[PDB]
């Protein structure tokens, strides 16, 4: 239905050990499909999903060239902002960007993003109208002034409204069999005695995709989210995700509790009991 | 497909 | 501003004694990006440990996934130890079959 493409750039300086290192990864929804590392023996954009490998040599050459340009651009960035703030020569610094687009079920642009951060906090971002910049502070206003005088916003808006959307739809088509096919969670309940009086019921959801999922316990048919222990949704390493929720309950009362799971890959909510 | 950033390093 | 890494250690598949599996060390919510992660078996350093590409979240903080092949047994212990600037001492987290 609704989809997105996202790139994540990070450049990290290391004063005294050569130029800053630049790294990039690309995503369609929750699947990584490309990466770049400036430190690599031979720096190339590399595929990370089957459905882009088929892209021809011209595609890879271009991505690699832009990635090389980008790493130089960010090295200038780091050095320039260093000056704006007059930081010390010894410390390392980071410069981040994430950009991309969301499209609705009709395949039209829902919205575009292009946000930069310096040392882990907002620096400058392209506004939702894609025609103005929001600067987080004084240093950023300088950057903003330059981007305005060069009219870069227009270039960014063109990529996001055009290229970004067009290529997302293309990847979505080429990868439809994995990307447009939600994988239902395999769910189960484990049983862990704490004392003779208390036991832990833990509800697991395994091997699901996309990452978005709902998980919760009820007693006698209604909520008890307070007293619910969760973990953050985590990657299994094979492109699928994991999550569990747990509650400590009285011995001999396990049968009162139900676990409930909602996920795009299930037609209908699931309920489990011990 | 990534954006092209060529020759905009003076924008910082 | 430094952010302390959060750590989860867990297997890829539900663990069966004697059945080859994959052990994950998922490390999130941290800054700066530099970090040192090692996976341990019986306290000993596991040589071949692979690391994902480092990315970041909406709030800019970094995350990364380290993993290694392992075979769970009744006796062997496994753990992930993380060194980061935000922390006075390295943090070790033990793999717990039930989590």
């Amino acid at each position: 239905g609704s989809h997105s493409m996202r790139y994540f750039y990070t450049a990290v300086s290391r004063p005294g050990r050569g130029e800053p290192r630049f790294i990039a990864v690309g995503y369609v929804d929750d699947t990584q499909f490309v990466r770049f590392d400036s430190d690599a023996a031979s720096p190339r954009m590399e595929p990370r999903a089957p459905w882009v490998e088929q892209e021809g040599p011209e595609y890879w050459e271009r991505e690699t060239r832009n990635m090389k340009e980008a790493t130089q651009n960010f090295r200038v960035g780091l050095n320039t902002l260093h000056g704006y703030y007059n930081q010390s020569e010894a410390g390392s610094h980071t410069l981040q960007r994430m950009y991309g687009c969301d499209v609705g079920p009709d395949g039209r642009l829902l919205r575009g993003y292009r946000q930069d951060a310096y040392d882990g906090a907002d620096y400058i971002a392209l506004n939702e109208d894609l025609r103005s910049w929001t600067a987080a502070d004084a240093a950023a206003q300088i950057t903003r002034r330059k981007r305005e005088e060069a009219g870069e916003a227009e270039q960014c808006r063109n990529y996001l409204e055009g290229t970004c959307v067009e290529w997302l739809l293309r990847y979505l088509e080429n990868g439809n069999e994995t990307l447009q096919r939600a994988d239902a969670p395999k769910t189960h309940v484990t049983h862990h005695p704490i004392s003779d009086h208390e036991v832990t019921l833990r509800c697991w959801a395994l091997g699901f995709y996309p990452e978005e999922i709902s998980l919760s316990w009820q007693r006698d048919g209604e909520d008890v989210t307070q007293d619910t222990e969760f973990v953050e949704t985590r990657p299994a390493g094979d492109r699928t995700f994991q999550k569990w929720a747990a509650v400590v309950v009285p011995s001999g009362e396990e049968q009162r509790y139900t676990c409930h799971v909602q996920h795009e890959g299930l037609a209908e909510p699931v309920t489990l009991r011990w | 497909r990534v954006e092209d950033v060529t020759n905009t390093a003076e924008y910082w | 501003i430094q952010k302390t890494p959060q750590i989860q250690v867990y297997s890829r598949h539900p663990p069966e004694n004697g059945k080859p599996n994959i052990l994950n060390c998922y490390v999130t919510q941290f800054h700066p990006p530099h970090i040192e992660i090692q996976m341990l078996k019986n306290g000993k350093k596991i040589p071949k440990v692979e690391m994902s590409d480092m990315s970041f979240s909406k709030d800019w903080s970094f995350y990364i996934l380290a993993h290694t092949e392992f075979t769970p047994t009744e006796t062997d212990t496994y753990a992930c130890r993380v060194k980061h600037d935000s922390m006075a001492e390295p943090k070790t987290v033990y793999w717990d079959r039930d989590m």
